[PDB]
RNA sequence: AGAUACCGUCGUAGUUCCGACCAUAAACGAUGCCGACCGGCGAUGCGGCGGCGUUAUUCCCAUGACCCGCCGGGCAGCUUCCGGGAAACCAAAGUCUUUGGGUUCCGGGGGGAGUAUGGUUGCAAAGCUGAAACUUAAAGGAAUUGACGGAAGGGCACCACC
């Protein structure tokens, strides 16, 4: 099965800290994958988004690779998008998820404007961009369900965000691009001074200090 | 009249005389046997190959020690280098020059330690354009 | 930085420093290193405020006593001045030293020749000890410099402002760091000399 | 080329100016 | 695109510098960007300089040098191989060979 | 940040740096958490506690990550000699 | 790189009234030479005799007679 | 963060700064007196002069302007700064 | 030439904050500029200011802190009618939870929560959030 | 092969000068004006200022010439993930979905075209203003891998030469 390389494989196994939280709060780095499967392995839906064969030219015959876009999510507030280019599609698919696993970042849910139930848009306008495309994210009233083109359209629903406006900038066409800005943008939910915050944070004793005991084992 | 033993024979080498450097020596001909016995080469050639390279090796470490491999009778003669300890020579013995605005930290730090005046200030020559 | 006969400034202390010429930096002054120098005399080299080292040399103690087991700490120099040096600081210590040529990637790429998590990097110098200043970014390292006057302070949590070119002025404050973060642990009494010398941190060649 | 296409089209309208000499 | 921040010229903040013909073909170049080489040479090179000895009347005699100061156009220069094309980052630097 | 009945509803709450009260994301990893020990101030033994601090990954990238320890450390009575 | 101004608003206007002529798109529907040289009088249809019955090639990439009439 | 008091600068600093950029300017000239050599009738003289100025004490020149400061001929009594 | 004198004051927070510094200084000053500031000293988004004074100008200095994320100014100063600034503060902010815009008015200059309960309108000034 | 071309000997207009026309150039930084702000560094030009020594004088002195720094305004340079951008690159091409300092000119796929006509200036060459019919699915920018070079740098082969 899976014996870790890594310290927080190793204080991770052995059930020793419960989420992604912990993880998130001190933004450790996510080495192996299987750290999260074992958080949440049920509701991780994979789907892809599309391959894209690209092609290199050399004295021999053109060569080819396949390309593999995966997002991942869980409807319930976690995020991913992953690629991968090999020489076989079988490989490049599996290996998409992987590195899909991995990119997985806490998005935030928020009111459009009143504050009853449960979280259900962005919490403010967010915005991203790669190679010029520009997706806007703009709080929606609940219950109007998602507005934006099929691409996107997916990755905002693995964050369980039911109802959030965009607008997109020109050239969208490469999905390579336009998935990538609504990821980006999503990530970029905790990033906001909100005047919701500005409560003074209290350091927790990143699990590698109350850990240590154990941690010196061999 | 020689050829660049490649990294078959370089690492299957620099193994034996990391392993066994008291039982070789100088000459070819011993080292021949030598290799035979402790190490399970599949051809005769190449034995003459990697016995080779380890006489020549020999060679090397003789004049100097080199940076291939590691030697237990050659790094303990590291760490007696290495671990050597005279009387205090760092301390300074008495008055020892420092410049004039230095006691000026000093006497702002308020210490009346004794050491040396020069008289620097007029500047004559430095760095270079 | 405190109000101790053992923590504050000692004369025994300053005239090691003064002996090995810590007080003279460099021809150059960094926009971030200048909170850290006196004054510049004619001949063109600044001059380090030794209390102000103090300070930080007791901060920077300060920092690595905090860390529970001394293992977790990877002490990493690549000059040749100082090789010899950050060896003796794990033997009197317990950290894991790193002398010689800094392979790169080994905070990265898990499957490694060399591998360490540790929790708190101490470079001898920010320029020539390059590589672990920056992969100290990829993965979550506090970072410890001897910071001279013209190396830069990117990516340094803590800027022990000295001269480290000569070899006795790193030689000695590998020796004095080692001694401080040795004392708030226990080692004696606190109230006597501890039984090495500087010279053993020094670099020497073969000379008999 | 760019600028002799330019130096054929200004000795062209030559040509038209001077065919209303004619009429 | 732009191959150097220069243009290949040494003109900044001016108008334009009186050009110079070059000193194989003798095209017309501004001073600027045409490259300048100054060879100082022996009238007497190596070759013969201790049979210029032998029969010299006088016991000093020193061999003045020769000094001219020679200007290439970009196209006489490649081709006599005073310089060549160098990769794109090795361009940037601008410290004369050792 | 809150609910219909006032719950928090939320996954958790990001630290913050210490020196521009900016939010250390999610997936930053230039940003760190540092621990400075205390000394019970008669014979500067390690006495326990910790002092706990916070630096964006903007900051030690600008180059501004100790000075931002020192003004830090000067208000907290870790360091208060002066020049 | 704007107007922008408060008491500008006949600039932007007498601006936006000149370069909407560049606008083939525009220029097209709203100057009277490009109906007029329409066949059709702008209609949708218009009927007409056939006064032959002729075949057409096709282009470079591939090869057929499409067939036509000359109405 | 080079959070540094823009209010409260050394008095040293302030000379590192154009006549303007200061804190609240001042001008770098200071009004000075001049004893008028050979007599005792003292006369005021304003440090940067672009006028010469001629004494019934001395019948030769007193100050000589030049460049952007004063020169004078010979060596008096210069109080400064009164105002 | 400077024209509009409430605008380089708030580019000049702007960019200081988006570098980080914890103070920063503005070149002019006005009552338009420091009935400005305080409204968002009144909000608890900047720290505690000082007003240099001259005969001159006066030049303000901030005590900024690391609560607001964009300070813009909108100019020409437009028009509110009350019913166009529901319009404005969803075209202008980043949602109606947080963030005010601040719309000169006949009792005072004050952000746009306090033109609801006063019912009435004015001239715009600019925004933050 | 042709060579009304490159190459070489001649050679008119022209080149230079005084007095008028012409108003065009990759007239380029292919990068509007004025105003504010955001990193460091070593130098360069001019002005003023503070400086310890030297050199010109027999005297600080007037003043040069060196040597250390500051301040303003310039021509420009090195480096950095501040930040932009399609990227090559940029302290501006930054402060741009978190868009609004003030103001001028100008572009809307490529071709027909800077053509026809009309107006206007010009002694002439021409300049300024300036369409449509029709045609076409791509024109076009930066980087990446190859191929290719009568492109340079190393090196090997009698299916290459000496
Ligand atoms: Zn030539």
């Amino acid at each position: 099965e899976w014996m870790p390389v890594t310290k927080l494989g190793r204080l991770m196994k052995d059930v020793k800290i419960k989420s992604l939280e912990e993880i998130y709060l001190f933004s450790l780095p996510i080495k192996e994958s299987e750290i999260i499967d074992f958080f949440l392995g049920a509701s991780l839906k994979d789907e892809v988004l599309k391959i894209m064969p690209v092609q290199k030219q050399t004295r021999a015959g053109q060569r080819t690779r396949f390309k593999a876009f995966v997002a991942i999510g869980d409807y319930n507030g976690h995020v991913g998008l992953g690629v991968k280019c090999s020489k076989e599609v079988a490989t490049a698919i599996r290996g998409a998820i992987i590195l899909a696993k991995l990119s997985i970042v806490p998005v935030r849910r928020g009111y459009w404007g009143n504050k009853i139930g449960k979280p259900h848009t962005v919490p403010c306008k967010v915005t991203g961009r790669c190679g010029s495309v520009l997706v806007r994210l703009i709080p929606a009233p609940r219950g109007t369900g998602i507005v934006s083109a099929p691409v996107p359209k997916k990755l905002l629903m693995m964050a369980g965000i039911d109802d959030c406006y965009t607008s997109a900038r020109g050239c969208t066409a490469t999905l390579g691009n336009f998935a990538k800005a609504t990821f980006d943008a999503i990530s970029k939910t905790y990033s906001y001074l909100t005047p919701d915050l500005w409560k003074e944070t209290v350091f927790t004793k990143s699990p590698y200090q109350e850990f240590t005991d154990h941690l010196v084992k061999t | 009249m020689g050829r660049v033993r490649t990294k078959t024979v370089k690492k299957a080498a620099r193994v034996i005389i990391e392993k066994y450097y008291t039982r070789l020596g100088n000459d070819f001909h011993t080292n021949k046997r030598v290799c035979e016995e402790i190490a399970i080469i599949p051809s005769k050639k190449l034995r003459n190959k990697i016995a080779g390279y380890v006489t020549h090796l020999m060679k090397r470490i003789q004049r100097g020690p080199v940076r291939g491999i590691s030697i237990k009778l050659q790094e303990e003669e590291r760490e007696r280098r290495d671990n050597y300890v005279p009387e205090v020579s760092a301390l300074d013995q008495e008055i020892i020059e420092v410049d004039p605005d230095t006691k000026e930290m000093l006497k702002l730090l308020d210490f009346g330690s004794l050491s040396n005046l020069q008289v620097t200030q007029p500047t004559v020559g430095m760095n270079f354009k | 930085s405190g109000a101790l006969d053992v923590l504050q400034m000692k004369e025994e202390d300053v005239l090691k420093f003064l002996a090995a010429g810590t007080h003279l930096g460099g021809t150059n002054l960094d926009f971030q290193m200048e909170q850290y120098i006196y004054k510049r005399k004619s001949d063109g080299i600044y001059i380090i405020n030794l209390k102000r080292t103090w300070e930080k040399l007791l901060l920077a103690a300060r920092a690595i006593v905090a860390i529970e087991n001394p293992a977790d700490v990877s002490v990493i120099s690549s000059r040749n001045t100082g090789q010899r040096a950050v060896l003796k600081f794990a033997a009197a210590t317990g950290a894991t030293p790193i002398a010689g040529r800094f392979t790169p990637g080994t905070f990265t790429n898990q499957i490694q020749t060399a591998f360490r998590e540790p929790r708190l990097l101490v470079v001898t110098d920010p320029r020539a000890d390059h590589q672990p200043l920056t992969e100290a970014s990829y993965v979550n390292l506090p970072t410890i410099a001897l910071c001279n006057t013209d190396s830069p302070l990117r990516y340094v949590d803590i800027a022990i402002p000295c001269n480290n070119k000569g070899a006795h002025s790193v030689g000695l404050m590998w020796w004095m760091l080692a001694r401080e973060v040795l004392r708030m642990r226990g080692t004696i009494s606190r109230e006597h000399p501890w039984e090495v010398m500087p010279d053993l941190y020094f670099y020497r060649d073969p000379e008999e | 080329r760019a600028k002799w296409r330019k130096k054929r089209m200004r000795r062209l309208k030559r040509k038209r100016r001077k065919m209303r000499q004619r009429s | 695109t732009k191959k150097r921040r220069n243009n290949g010229r040494a003109k900044k903040g001016r108008g334009h510098v009186q050009p110079i013909r070059c000193t194989n073909c003798a095209r017309c170049v501004p001073k600027d960007k045409a490259i300048k080489k100054f060879v100082i040479r022996n009238i007497v090179e190596a070759a013969a300089v201790r049979d210029i000895s032998e029969a010299s009347v006088f016991d000093a005699y020193v061999l003045p040098k020769l000094y001219v100061k020679l200007h290439y156009c970009v196209s006489c220069a490649i081709h006599s191989k005073v310089v060549r094309n160098r990769s794109r980052e090795a361009r940037k630097d601008r410290t004369p060979p050792p | 940040m809150q609910s219909n009945a006032g719950e928090f509803v939320d996954l958790y709450v990001p630290r913050k740096c210490s020196a521009s009260n900016r939010i250390i994301g999610a997936k930053d990893h230039a940003s760190i958490p540092m621990n400075v020990a205390e000394v019970d101030k008669v014979t500067g033994r390690f006495n326990g506690q910790s002092k706990t601090y916070a630096i964006c990954g903007a900051i030690r990238r600008m180059g501004e990550s100790d000075d931002s320890i020192l003004r830090l450390a000067k208000s907290h009575g870790i360091v208060s000699q002066n020049f | 790189g704007k107007c922008r101004g408060l008491r500008t608003a006949r600039k932007l206007r007498s601006h936006r009234r000149d370069q909407k002529w560049h606008d083939k798109q525009y220029k097209k529907a709203h100057l009277g030479t490009a109906l007029k040289a329409n066949p059709f009088g702008g209609a949708s249809h218009a009927k007409g005799i056939v006064l032959e019955k002729v075949g057409v090639e096709a282009k470079q990439p591939n090869s057929a007679i499409r067939k036509c009439v000359r109405v | 963060p080079l959070a540094k008091d823009l209010l409260h600068p050394s008095p040293e600093e302030e000379k590192r700064k154009h006549k303007k950029k200061r804190l609240v300017q001042s001008p770098n000239s200071y009004f000075m007196d001049v004893k008028c050599p050979g007599c005792y009738k003292i006369t005021t003289v304003f440090s940067h002069a672009q006028t010469v100025v001629l004494c019934v004490g001395c019948s030769t020149v007193l100050c000589q302007p030049t460049g952007g400061k004063a020169r004078l001929t010979e060596g008096c009594s210069f109080r400064r700064k009164q105002h | 030439v400077r024209m509009n004198v409430l605008a380089d004051a708030l580019k000049s927070i702007n960019n200081a904050e988006k570098r980080g510094k914890r103070q920063v200084l503005i070149r002019p000053c006005s009552k338009v500029i420091v009935r400005f500031l305080t409204v968002m000293m009144k909000h608890g988004y900047i720290g505690e200011f000082e007003i240099i004074d001259d005969h001159r100008a006066g030049k303000i200095v901030v005590n900024l802190t690391g609560r607001l994320n964009k300070c813009g100014v909108i100019s020409p100063r437009f028009d509110v009618q009350l019913k166009d600034l529901e319009k404005w503060q969803n075209n202008l902010l980043p949602s109606r939870q947080f963030g005010f815009i601040v719309l000169t008015t006949s009792a005072g200059i004050m952000d746009h929560e306090e033109a609801r309960r006063k019912h009435t309108g004015g001239k715009i000034l600019g925004f933050f959030f």
